[PDB]
């Protein structure tokens, strides 16, 4: 295939969670969030994350309930069985901007945003592909690319040309940490927090696995002692041929 | 063709003394360092052809293979590509 | 040290129950110590670390 | 500002500078191609893609590791 | 246009053919063709090409306009259909499968 | 009598596993049998747990996976485990069918043994395919859709029976149900032969790698490859930690992470790595049927190794020329596997039908003509 | 090379003090820390891997 | 393959000049590049025994020659389990390798072979 | 003896297979059945609630208990079978019992 139809490869970025000791950094996990709230909660979904998840990750108790109960969600009818809405909980999920498929393609020039909650692992590259792409879309497109209508190039994207604009520019967003919310900032924020996403037991994980790597290498150490010393009167072994 | 202990179906040994030492009683690790050095590189050396021939082969074929259709499917290789389909 | 074969090693019954013993030591100390380095290489990057701004 | 920005003009100026030559000269070629008559009605339409992807991953390959650092 | 209607999980690719379209289609002599086929037995009605839109190869669907007989595209391999949805380049060995469907009215078929 | 030998239960476990009388020089390649008989293990306690969690509905499926990944307690290892496991059961079975080549296992009198092992080797293909179908994400649905379209080539009924075994006109609900009944079945059948192979096995007893009689010199299978056995499943559980705690995703294809949408076709449809080969194989041949057929032969293929090796010696350990060839041939697979992967184009379209011709070729011609020629270099060589 | 009273040499792997409790005990050292990592292993392996059964975050919630 | 045909086979090779003259010496290197005489193995102990005709064979080896088989066995497997090779008067030289066991397979397999023309015979 | 005592085993299993198919259905007596019978074991001193709570995987019978009756009761008659098995090998070693109490190993039938 041509380069164009693979899409340019993402480079390596180094990700604080990159490294087989290294966590998210909660503080970047908290302001991605807040990038996605004010930007791409517009188009798109985060469906299988739930107002819980985010507690003692980016928020505490008391923030997410907040962020919950400011929502509206269908309740068990009345006992006239009429309709009922009710506030957010915490057990609730982050409600999605559209009502289904027809709705979201509609209002998008007919492409439809993925839902985020698993784009980091669905996609080859991960994070380094979610930053590229937001962050790779060139002032003018290489000259004799014919864009499709309602396509914006960008090289990441395989064959070119994606339905989604370029959407971080520099103070789209406040954050309120007081970090420059530049283009590169957002995109970094955003990406770690769809990553944290995709992947939410990553901090766990990474820490059982130091666990399992010493037990297990202490026991492959010592199985080692134990098969030599149990093996040593097989290896000894010496003859001696008297022919009968 | 094996039978099972007192009747494993050896022909009848005669005429071999076998003698061993217990594990408590001897070094398990005794001589590693050379084992380790010396006996590994003759076992290697020994062996090293019959693995370096094929995988050398076969990764310059690879190489070959993945060098020409790289380039086939650049601008330069436009009319190689046309002729090749 | 024939003293402490005696006690610990010589019987299987003893032997295994110090090695399921020193196992819950092990068991709980290293749980401990694990705990504590990886808070000292994420340091500053976990929830607990930033949690105390709220 | 974006510290993208600065950091991929001085890689384009700097290591990248024989990329930005190939790419530059593509694109004098492609929009003079354009602007002949009779470009509409013509078998093969170059592009520039290929130059700009040489481009963009020989920058991205210089700046990747200092750009994750000043954020 | 080509619409895409799902009918037993598989793609129906339902296209209103321009007369030029249907012009194109009734050129290629039906010698050339890994599967010899003229748009007459493929379609009931010029105007309705109605095809089972998945590729005959191993089973992906095409994406239709694209091509190189300006039909339908296979990305996973690379072939070609035609107007009529007949196979002119690539990997596959048929010509898109045409489903049972009658016009019941004028304005809408049963497949 | 000791009890161990006296009770008729007790007596079974002892014959195999610890008075077993063994080689006494088997090396390290004789431990991918046990670390298989692990893999089975994990794969059975994990997939077992995995299916306490699991929806088989096509409306549910992807949804529950997800649920396992991110609300049971320790989900994300089950699964983990069990979906890499699955790599390591192939990486094994291939280490496991490489080893019984090349030292030549699968001679007399050990050709029962070798033929239910060939067996085995499909049900495992099988149950893994099966397997990777219940997530129900891309790769699932495109992965059944493509192999089961592959029967149709089966003349005059082919269509017929595709219908039937998906339980609909395209792959949905209820093929999903029944691949999800399925695959926890298949499984136990699998341990039957596994055990099935033992037993036959039991009437040779292990070969060795210099292919010579053991008769004269054995050693109790416990505690010495007990205790050797333990050296590589440590080995293998630190693999195995390495994958599933700090790579989990490396094996795997980020296809299978987007839901069925049986409208959109995925980018590239490319089988689990494990499959890769044989489906070059396929892939070598134009004709439909030919290439399943041709897929299917090289597996069945290994049946005939008994008859077409015509060597009077076992094994290759003292066959320099045979090693050479053995080598070609474990590259060509190797070759194979990769070029599955490439996309169908020039130059790689040519080269996979050499590789596929060097495949078969090694059983039909290389391997019966180097075997002959060694027996007449061995007997002139040393007269 | 002939009789069967003259051993072999065994003296490079004969440990001089073979017959002590030390000796004796290193070795039940190893065999016991094997022991009990194993132990360590398989409580960790079991608790963490039966802990699926125990009401999940959404029961829970 | 039947010792037999290996034997027959061989015997063709060597009544040729010209095929002697290029396959000998090849033979020759093979069974160098081998290796069994570094485990102080003699050739026909490599030969497979798990066949009927290969357990008569072995039977009517003399006493001595089987009591010696059985010892470079026994001392072959131990060289492979501890890694290390044949070294002074455990390595076959190449005068030692004798074929003591092809005679005696020769004639069994004579006689199996016999035994199945002969079950095949048509009275004329 | 030991036939004997396995076959004891293979009815236990029989029972508890017989018990967690009859919930799949989820009906009310499939429901009222796994909650009257799971709550017999908080009669286990100290520790039954908590092992109630375990086997339901939440606070009551719900969709985790008939997921996990589901996959148990797949898999239990494949246990089942294998302690027949187990049963059918042990008496191999004195054959079966006749209806005179006799030995047998004087008259024998294929
Ligand atoms: C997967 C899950 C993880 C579990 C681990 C299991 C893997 C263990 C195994 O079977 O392989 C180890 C295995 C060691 O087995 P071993 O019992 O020491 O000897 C088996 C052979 O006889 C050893 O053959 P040898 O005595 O002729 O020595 C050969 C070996 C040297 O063997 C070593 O000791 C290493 O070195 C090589 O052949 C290297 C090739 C040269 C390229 C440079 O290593 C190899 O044999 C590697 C060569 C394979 C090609
Ligand atoms: C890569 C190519 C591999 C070629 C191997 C050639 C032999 C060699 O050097 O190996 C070392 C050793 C040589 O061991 P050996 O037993 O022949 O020699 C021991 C030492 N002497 C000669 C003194 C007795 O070979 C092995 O251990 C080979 C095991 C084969 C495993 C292959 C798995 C591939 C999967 C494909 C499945 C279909
Ligand atoms: C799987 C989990 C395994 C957990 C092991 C728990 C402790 C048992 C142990 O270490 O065995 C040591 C013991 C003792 O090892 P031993 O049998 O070599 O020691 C006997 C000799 N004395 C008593 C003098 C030390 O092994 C057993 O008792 C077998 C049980 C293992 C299963
Ligand atoms: C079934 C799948 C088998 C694969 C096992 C590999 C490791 C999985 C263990 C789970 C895990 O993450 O445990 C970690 C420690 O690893 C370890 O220490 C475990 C590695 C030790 C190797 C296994 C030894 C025996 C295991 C198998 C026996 C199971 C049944 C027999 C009764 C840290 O978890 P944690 O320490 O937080 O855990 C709480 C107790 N503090
Ligand atoms: C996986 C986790 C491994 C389990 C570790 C077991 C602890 C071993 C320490 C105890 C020990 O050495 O004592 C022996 C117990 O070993 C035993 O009895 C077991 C020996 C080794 C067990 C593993 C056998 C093969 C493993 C590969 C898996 C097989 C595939 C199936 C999944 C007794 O025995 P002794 O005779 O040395 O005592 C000599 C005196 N009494
Ligand atoms: C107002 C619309 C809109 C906004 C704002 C938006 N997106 Fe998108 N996005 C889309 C559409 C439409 C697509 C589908 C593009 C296509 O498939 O051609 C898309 C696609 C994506 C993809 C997938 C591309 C692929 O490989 O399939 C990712 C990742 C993505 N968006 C992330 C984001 C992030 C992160 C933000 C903001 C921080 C964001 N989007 C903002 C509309 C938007
Ligand atoms: C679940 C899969 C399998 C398991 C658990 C399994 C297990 C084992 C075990 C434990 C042994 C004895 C120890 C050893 O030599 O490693 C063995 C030997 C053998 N297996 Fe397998 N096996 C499996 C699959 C296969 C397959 C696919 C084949 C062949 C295609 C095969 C052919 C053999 C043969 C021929 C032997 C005898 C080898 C010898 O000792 O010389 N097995 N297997
Ligand atoms: C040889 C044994 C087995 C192999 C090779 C195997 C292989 C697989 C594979 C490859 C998958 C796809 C994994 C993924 O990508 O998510 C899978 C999924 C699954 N397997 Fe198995 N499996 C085996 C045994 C079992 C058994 C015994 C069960 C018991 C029910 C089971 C239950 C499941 C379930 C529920 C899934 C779907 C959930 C999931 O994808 O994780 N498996 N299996
Ligand atoms: C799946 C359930 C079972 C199967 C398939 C099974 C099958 C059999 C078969 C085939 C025999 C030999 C023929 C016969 O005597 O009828 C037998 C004998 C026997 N079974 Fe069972 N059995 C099962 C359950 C049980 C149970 C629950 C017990 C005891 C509680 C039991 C105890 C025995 C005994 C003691 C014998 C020996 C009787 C004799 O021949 O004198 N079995 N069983
Ligand atoms: C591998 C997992 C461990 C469980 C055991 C595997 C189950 C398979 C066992 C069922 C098959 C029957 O197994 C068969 O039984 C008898 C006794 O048990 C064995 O018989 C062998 O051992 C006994 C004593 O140990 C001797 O009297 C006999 O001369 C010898 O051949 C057979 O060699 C074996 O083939
Ligand atoms: C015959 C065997 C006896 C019965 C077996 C008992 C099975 C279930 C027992 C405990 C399961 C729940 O018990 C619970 O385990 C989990 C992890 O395993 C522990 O959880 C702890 O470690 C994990 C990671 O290891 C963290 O994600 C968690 O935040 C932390 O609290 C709890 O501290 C313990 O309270
Ligand atoms: S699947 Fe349609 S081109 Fe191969």
């Amino acid at each position: 295939m041509t380069a164009a139809e693979h899409g340019l490869h993402p480079a390596e970025y180094p990700w604080p969670q990159n490294g087989m000791l290294s966590t998210f950094d909660h503080a970047s996990l908290r302001r991605g969030y807040q990038v996605y709230k004010e930007v791409c909660a517009a188009c798109h979904s985060l469906d299988r994350i739930a107002w819980r998840n985010l507690v003692g990750v980016t928020h505490t108790t008391d923030e997410a309930k907040a962020f919950a109960e400011e929502l509206e969600y269908d309740d068990e009818p009345d006992d006239e069985g009429n309709p009922r809405k009710r506030p957010g909980k915490l057990a609730d999920y982050i409600p999605g901007p559209y009502p289904n498929e027809q709705a979201a393609r509609a209002a998008n020039q007919g492409a439809l945003p993925p839902d985020l909650s698993l784009i980091a692992k669905a996609r080859h590259g991960g994070a380094d592909y979610i930053f590229a792409l937001l962050t790779g879309y060139p002032d003018e497109p290489p000259a004799g690319v014919v864009l499709a209508p309602g396509m914006n190039y960008n090289p990441y994207f395989p064959g070119g040309g994606i339905g989604m604009a370029r959407t971080l520019f520099d103070g789209v967003v406040e954050y309120e940490d007081g970090t420059p919310a530049t283009t590169s900032q957002m995109a970094k924020d955003v990406a770690a927090f769809l990553t944290w996403a995709a992947e939410p037991e990553h901090d766990e994980r990474k820490k059982l696995g130091l666990k399992a790597i010493i037990v297990i290498s202490a026991m492959l150490g010592l199985s080692v002692y134990i098969k030599k010393f149990k093996w040593s009167p097989i290896k000894n072994r010496k003859f001696i041929y008297n022919p009968p | 063709y094996m039978g099972w202990w007192g009747h494993m179906g050896s022909p009848p040994q005669k005429g071999i003394a076998g003698y061993t030492i217990s594990p408590f009683a001897a070094r398990p690790f005794a001589g590693v360092v050379h084992a380790a050095i010396f006996n590994t590189f003759r076992r290697t050396k020994n062996q090293a052809l019959f693995v370096i021939l094929p995988v050398s082969f076969f990764y310059y074929v690879w190489t070959q293979a993945s060098e020409k259709n790289e380039w086939l499917y650049t601008k330069a290789g436009r009319h190689e590509l046309a002729k090749a389909l | 040290a024939t003293t402490f074969y005696n006690v610990f090693v010589k019987r299987n019954s003893a032997f295994v129950a110090t090695i399921l013993a020193s196992a819950f030591v092990f068991d709980m100390t290293f749980e401990t110590a694990i705990d504590n380095f990886w808070d000292r290489i994420n340091a500053g990057k976990q929830w607990k670390d930033i949690r105390h701004k709220y | 500002p974006d510290p993208a920005i600065a950091l991929h003009e001085a890689a384009a100026e700097g290591p990248c500078h024989d990329f930005k030559h190939h790419f530059d000269e593509c694109v004098e070629r492609v929009t003079k191609a354009q602007e002949a008559e009779d470009y509409d009605h013509a078998e093969y339409k170059e592009d520039c893609v290929e130059e700009f992807f040489h481009l963009q991953h020989c920058i991205n390959d210089n700046t990747a590791d200092k750009l994750f650092r000043v954020l | 246009k080509n619409v895409i209607i799902k009918w037993r999980g598989k793609p129906i690719f339902i296209r209103h053919r321009t007369s030029e379209e249907i012009e194109e289609a009734n050129e290629v002599n039906v010698a050339t063709l890994r599967d010899p086929q003229t748009d007459d037995e493929r379609v009931q009605k010029p105007e309705w090409l109605v095809m089972i839109g998945v590729c005959t190869h191993l089973g992906c669907v095409p994406i239709g306009e694209a091509g190189d007989f300006g039909g339908w595209f296979c990305p996973c391999h690379g072939s070609h259909y035609d107007i009529s949805g007949r196979i002119r380049r690539g990997p596959a060995p048929l010509n898109l499968e045409i489903p049972e469907y009658d016009f019941a009215d004028a304005e809408t078929l049963v497949i | 009598m000791a009890l161990r030998k006296k009770n008729s239960l007790l007596n079974m476990a002892n014959s195999y596993v610890l008075d077993s009388p063994q080689p006494s020089n088997l090396n390290y390649f004789w431990n991918f049998g046990s670390l298989l008989a692990l893999c089975l293990v994990i794969q059975l306690a994990t997939g077992i747990t995995l299916a306490m969690h699991y929806t088989s509905h096509a409306s549910l499926a992807f949804d529950s996976v997800e649920h396992i990944m991110r609300d049971v307690n320790f989900g994300w290892f089950i699964r983990y485990a069990h979906a890499n496991t699955a790599s390591f059961f192939f990486i094994c079975i291939y280490a496991h069918m490489g080893r019984n080549i090349y030292y030549g296992s699968y001679k007399t009198p050990r050709v029962l043994p070798w033929s239910i092992g060939v067996i085995i080797f499909l049900l495992l293909i099988i149950t893994a395919f099966m397997g990777y179908v219940l997530v129900f994400g891309q790769m699932s649905l495109w992965g059944a859709t493509v192999i089961c379209n592959l029967v149709s080539a089966i003349p005059w009924l082919g269509e017929d029976i595709v219908h039937f075994l998906w339980g609909g006109f395209s792959v949905g609900n209820p093929t999903l149900q029944r691949f999800f009944a399925l695959h926890y079945l298949m499984p136990f059948v699998l341990a039957v032969f596994a055990l099935l192979h033992l037993i036959a096995l039991h009437t040779a007893g292990s070969s060795n790698p210099l292919g010579i009689t053991s008769n004269v010199d054995k050693l109790s299978m416990h505690p010495y490859y007990s205790f050797k056995d333990l050296i590589t499943v440590f080995a293998f559980l630190l693999m195995f930690t390495l994958f599933v705690f700090f790579s989990p995703d490396k094996l795997g294809h980020p296809d299978n992470y987007i839901p069925a949408n049986p409208m959109v076709t995925p980018a590239s449809i490319v089988p689990e790595w494990y499959l890769l080969p044989f489906y070059a194989i396929l892939r070598a041949i134009p004709d439909k049927l030919g290439g399943v057929i041709a897929m299917v032969a090289a597996i069945l293929i290994l049946l005939i190794l008994p008859i077409v090796d015509r060597s009077i010696i076992r094994g290759n350990a003292f066959k320099p020329i045979s090693k050479l060839l053995f080598g070609f041939f474990i590259c060509n697979f190797l070759l194979l596997g990769v070029l599955g992967q490439v996309h169908i184009e020039p130059p790689f379209i040519v080269l996979g039908q050499i590789c596929t011709i060097f495949y078969f070729s090694y059983f039909l011609i290389l391997l019966p003509m180097v075997s002959t020629i060694e027996n007449i270099f061995f007997y002139i060589g040393s007269l | 090379g002939k009789s069967t009273y003259k051993i072999p040499d065994f003296t490079p792997y004969l440990k001089k003090d073979r017959n002590t409790d030390a000796n004796r005990l290193f070795s039940y050292f190893m065999i016991g820390s094997f022991g009990m990592l194993s132990a360590a292993g398989a409580k960790a392996t079991v608790q963490d891997f039966l802990s699926n059964m125990s009401a999940s975050a959404d029961v829970l919630a | 393959a039947s010792i037999t045909s290996v034997v027959k086979t061989s015997e063709l090779i060597l009544k040729s000049p010209l095929l002697s003259k290029i396959v000998v010496p090849l033979a020759k290197t093979y069974v160098k590049f081998s290796g069994y005489r570094q485990l102080g193995f003699k050739m026909n102990d490599l030969i497979i025994e798990e066949t009927p005709n290969m357990q008569l064979a072995l039977r009517r080896l003399p006493p001595t020659e089987s009591y010696d088989r059985v010892y470079r066995l026994i001392r072959a497997t131990q060289f492979s389990l501890s890694h290390k090779l044949a070294t002074g008067n455990d390595i076959t030289k190449p005068e030692e390798d004798d074929h003591y066991l092809i005679p005696y397979i020769l004639d069994v397999e004579a006689e199996a072979f016999e035994k199945d023309a002969l079950d095949n015979l048509e009275v004329v």
